[PDB]
């Protein structure tokens, strides 16, 4: 349960709010079920409840959601891949400051 | 003993391309035999150690990259910076290629070539090599499908397999956690009666 | 643009072998052109819908089977007991191949070819053609392999991702008990102090 209190978003679609542009994300999709079959919860839809957004090896959405989360009133954190792993190999939280 | 088929250009003829053929046991080292075509007449020689060797010294290079010079060359290993020109002189039948780097010629070998008398068994060796090339690799990749269809198949499973892992997780969870709060919910009304009566 | 290249021992020159090259649009039903080579002469010609159609209405059978014994014969399709014999008169110019089993043989088909002014254009096509289509295969054979690898690294992973996973869920349950059996307890014992205060 050490991932009850932290929504995380996955950019495993191409077209933001929309269910038609389902990826094939390998290790993205594994990653993201994962993540929610630890507590986590996971949100298909892109809504002001997010909190944490996840995003793979395609670094061209990251201007996007940069430029979407200045109007969000809270503002969600960029995340890497070593960040779940490592938090997963030591069965405790890691820092965000060192995964931003 | 293997082989390789490159397309070679000629100053001289531009417009019409000639196939080099150049057959090698183990490494270059060693030796090969080189064969040029044109679909009408046939050009054959071969190098033995001795004469790349005699080559390799009088050019004052390490004989460590004069090999891998020719094999850039002659196989069509050259990269899109470097450009090669052969040139081969029927009259005499002289066989020669320079490097056109900084926009200066440099020399890289000669070899001295022998016509052959019976260019149809050439040809018809060359296009039966690239027949059974063909084949082969045909059938390397339809059991290379096979297998990635295989694997497909199963990371589809594995990953059904773990959604249904998830599923079942979070079902116990919350079964559980409904069961405890049902129980310490009887369990506060209890204190709440017991503090009420108490207060009297 | 469909071609195939198939190699046939004529019975007049059985020590040597032939090259045929069959060149369709679409399908073979609409027309090909073929073109027998032997490394120094080469002999084209051409076949329409109408000759085909006029060869089937002769034999009294449907286009489907004679196409496909077309396909089994030139295309080198021939299954695993299919015996074919073909006959090329040069005098003439005349090519024809038939179906031998036993004794008993049968003219399938009969055509004319036209010897060509330049011999080695269309062997330097061939080759190339040859050539194209190895590049194109080691290619394709090239990114499969890569693909494959992937997918079975990614796959040795998710095994032990699961494996992992689901020893967890084992002992996530009797966390969970031992979990509740702490508050609960906790929960009577403050449900015993209020009864030893309310024994006054």
């Amino acid at each position: 349960s050490m991932f009850r209190r932290h929504t995380v978003y996955l950019d495993s679609y191409a077209v933001i709010n929309d269910l038609s542009t389902k990826n094939e994300g390998t290790r993205l999709a594994i990653k993201a079920l994962e993540l929610r079959f630890h507590g986590a919860k996971v949100v298909s839809c892109l809504a002001e409840g997010v909190s944490h957004v996840i995003i793979g090896e395609d670094h061209s959405r990251v201007a996007d959601f940069k430029a979407f989360r200045r109007t969000f009133k809270r503002k969600f954190k960029i995340l890497k891949e070593s960040w779940v792993t490592d938090s997963i190999d030591k069965c405790e939280l890691q820092e965000e400051n060192q995964y931003l | 003993m293997e082989r390789k088929i490159s397309r070679i250009h000629l100053v001289s003829e531009p417009s019409i391309t000639h196939f080099l053929q150049v057959s090698w046991e183990k490494t270059l080292e060693s030796g090969f035999v080189i064969t040029l075509t044109d679909g009408h007449s046939a050009w054959t020689g071969t190098v033995s150690e001795s004469e790349i060797s005699q080559e390799a010294d009088d050019m004052a290079m390490e004989k460590g990259k004069y090999v891998g010079e020719l094999r850039k060359a002659l196989l069509s290993g050259a990269g899109p910076a470097d450009v090669y020109t052969f040139n081969f002189s029927k009259e005499s039948c002289y066989f020669f290629f320079e490097k056109n780097l900084k926009d200066v010629s440099f020399r890289l070998g000669s070899f001295n070539l022998e016509k052959v008398e019976n260019p149809a068994e050439v040809i018809r060796e060359l296009i039966c090599y690239c027949l059974d090339t063909i084949a082969e690799n045909q059938a390397k990749n339809e059991h290379l499908q096979k297998e990635n269809e295989r694997l497909l198949r199963d990371w589809n499973d594995v990953q059904g397999r773990f959604e249904k892992c998830v599923s079942a997780k979070e079902a116990l969870e919350t079964d559980l956690y409904k069961r405890f709060i049902l129980v310490l919910n009887e369990k506060k009304t209890k204190i709440r009666s017991l503090h009420n009566k108490l207060l009297n």
